[PDB]
């Protein structure tokens, strides 16, 4: 988690991508990932989210509230991402 | 043996889908090159004009 | 969009886990993903093709070069010509792939039913409460071949017999 919360200087990060990234750490999906690869994972997760389900991202952004169904979809997405 | 066979059966059809799909994606990136050169020229033009 | 292709791709990646034949196949899919992800961010980055002759020309007070580069950009507005090269290689690849795919499909489909039939044969036919060695000699001449080979060899202890059947002795 501590490694995950670093942010590269002088670049902000959209809220719609804050909720996914934090979700992964919280649900413990990234616990398995080794520390050196945490950083690589972060950027990868964002690209993966953009390709696989930018529907999911857009829902997260606009609805702005995470319904159980959205959290469901998210759990799946994280599972898929972690597997690769 | 039946278990082994069942895996292979499903693979044979479905793999053909991916095979096509993969090359289809690669085609899109060819077209992206034409875009890249359009993008490039615009960036260059804006830059020279900015200096002016 | 591009995501349709990729949704089928990654579904197939986690299926490709269930094939050990892959070596660099997953790396080829990974590569197509890389450049696909590059083109979408390229396309999202895109500047408007030409400089604004409304705003960005009326700013300049030295203007006799904005008409030059405006017309030069709009002249050379095709900055690259099209490539469709996937129409010669994709059909060739598709032929070998299709052939091999169909071969595998038909082969394993046949084998499935062969095994099904064989499974049925073990269930519906099996003498095993009154099996005769004559029936086994008939089903394999391997029986007589081995018996004769053992007599010829001059070994009257067939190895393995007592390793999954008993034996008794007084000594």
């Amino acid at each position: 988690l501590t490694q995950l919360l670093k942010q590269n200087q002088y670049s902000p990060l959209a809220t719609e991508e804050q909720v996914p990234l934090i979700y992964a750490g919280v649900n413990g999906h990234l616990d398995g990932i080794e520390l050196s690869r945490i950083g690589e994972f972060e950027s990868s997760f964002l690209s993966y989210l953009k390709s696989n389900h930018n529907e999911l991202l857009t829902e997260i952004r606009e609805k702005g509230e995470l319904s159980k169904e959205l959290l469901a979809s998210l759990k799946s997405a994280t599972e898929s991402f972690v597997a690769t | 043996r039946i278990d082994s066979v069942s895996q292979l059966q499903n693979v044979a059809e479905t793999t053909k889908v991916l095979f096509d799909v993969s090359k289809e994606t690669v085609e899109l990136e060819s077209e992206a090159f034409e875009l890249k050169q359009k993008v490039e020229l615009a960036h260059e033009a804006k830059a020279v004009l900015d200096s002016w | 969009a591009k995501s349709a292709a990729n949704k089928l791709d990654w579904a197939k990646v986690i299926s490709s886990l269930r094939i050990t034949g892959s070596t660099a196949t997953q790396l080829s899919s990974f590569k197509k993903r890389n450049d696909e992800a590059r083109r979408q961010l390229l396309e999202l980055q895109s500047q408007p093709t030409e400089v604004d002759f409304s705003h960005y020309r009326s700013v300049l007070k030295n203007t006799s070069v904005i008409d030059k580069i405006e017309s030069y950009v709009k002249q050379y507005k095709p900055v690259k010509i099209d490539a469709s090269k996937q129409l010669q290689v994709i059909e060739s690849f598709e032929k070998h792939a299709m052939t091999n795919a169909k071969e595998t499909e038909s082969l394993v489909s046949k084998e499935l039913k062969d095994l099904q039939s064989t499974l049925d044969n073990i269930q519906s036919a099996r003498p095993f409460d009154e099996l005769t060695v004559d029936d086994l000699t008939k089903i394999k001449p391997e029986i007589d071949a081995k018996v004769e080979e053992m007599v010829k060899k001059g070994k009257w202890d067939v190895p393995g017999y007592k390793d999954r059947f008993g034996n008794l002795n007084v000594m």
